């Protein structure tokens, strides 16, 4: 837990999670200040003009997934995405770098 | 010749391929000219035993998709010498694919492949669905990467 | 075991985790180390059923099964606008568009 | 020598795992 940061959709919804696990995105750890970057003028907050909330939740949800089980001995589940909302994730895991 | 190939070392080893993943597994033997073979496959929560010998190569595959999968948490299982009669264990499971390379698996199992330019998204995803899964470029992968250590 | 929630007010959407042994106030403070809301001013729902202080996340139905990483367990919140408690307001994320022709 | 491939023996059941 500790440090988390704010993850806003198109639409407006606010999402607030840990920072390790948003660092999974490559994009968001571009765009976050972090250590390196510049932690006295901290970046904790971006905002998504083109991902919408039904689709950044279900990133969220990915970033806990892949924090969880990456390196574990234990019995993977399938992520899991609704056909209706396949195409815009692919968008968005592409746009993310995830 | 190639890197990544079974030997005939003719020395009988046990084995128990187990799928502890929720995909139908395709086995995937690499010959001694180190091509793959397909041999039947696997329903999620099954085990078999198999007849196969020390220094032959297997991975194992989505029998639909030809994802790739993992076998003991790793992308090569080789057998060894059973200890103790002990056969060998060969559990299959599921990798941590990227969300990009979940999405899309999921994108290719509702798409037919002459359809994937119709459909509305960024254009370079275009190649991003025609490049599948295939065991020959991860076999080259494996093998660069056997050179570097 | 762990479980893995969204704890959800209005349009703002915590995730976070936290053990089916640990209690709703103990999730209250978490809650109050994000938002800086004291757990005085809070109350945590499960649907519409408020959570009682004293109760393990556990025993209120927040386990493995159905608070997982990939999916995971909706908790509402609700704060005390000065001396009365808001009504408990989720709002709705998006909707997602009718599959292509192509995707049937 | 012979080359000898893998193979699944006749006596063999599926089991659950």
């Amino acid at each position: 837990g500790g440090m988390y940061v704010k993850l806003i959709s198109s639409d407006g919804h606010e999402f607030i999670v840990k920072r390790e696990h948003a660092l999974t995105s490559g994009t968001i750890k571009a765009m976050l200040s972090g250590p390196g970057q510049f932690a006295e003028n901290e970046t904790n907050e971006v905002n998504f003009r083109e991902i919408p909330s039904h689709v950044l939740s279900k990133v969220c949800m990915y970033f806990t997934y892949k924090v969880r089980y990456t390196n574990s001995s234990t019995e993977i589940p399938e992520f899991p995405i609704a056909p209706e909302i396949a195409l815009e994730l692919l968008m968005a895991a592409n746009f993310l770098d995830c | 010749r190639p890197v990544l190939r079974s030997v005939n070392s003719r020395e009988p080893s046990q084995v128990i391929f187990c799928n502890r993943s929720p995909r139908v597994v395709l086995p995937v033997w690499l010959n001694f000219d180190g091509e793959p073979q397909p041999y039947p496959t696997l329903p999620p929560g099954t085990g078999r035993r198999i007849h196969s010998y020390r220094g032959h190569l297997w991975l194992f595959r989505d029998a639909g998709t030809h994802d790739g999968l993992l076998v003991n948490q790793t992308e090569l299982f080789v057998p060894s010498l059973n200890v103790d009669g002990q056969p060998i264990f060969a559990n299959i499971t599921l990798p941590v694919y990227t969300l990009k390379e979940r999405c899309l698996q999921v994108v290719r199992s509702l798409v037919k492949p002459e359809n994937y330019r119709r459909l509305d998204i960024v254009r370079s995803l275009y190649e991003d669905l025609e490049d599948h899964p295939n065991v020959q470029k991860d076999l080259e992968r494996l093998t660069q990467e056997r050179i570097a250590h | 075991m762990d479980v893995f929630l969204m704890i959800r007010r209005h349009k703002t959407t915590i995730f976070t985790d936290a053990k089916e042994s640990s209690t709703v106030f103990e999730l209250k403070r978490i809650v109050e180390g994000i938002l800086k809301r004291p757990p005085d001013e809070q109350r945590l729902y499960k649907d519409d059923q408020l959570l009682d202080d004293g109760k393990t996340l556990g025993e209120c139905g927040f386990t493995s099964q159905t608070a997982r990483p990939q999916a995971p367990a909706t908790v509402g919140l609700a704060f005390r606008a000065d001396d009365t408690f808001e009504a408990l307001c989720i709002e709705p994320f998006s909707s997602p568009p009718e599959l292509p022709d192509v995707m049937k | 020598l012979e080359t000898l491939a893998p193979y699944i023996p006749m006596d063999g059941e599926d089991f659950q795992c």
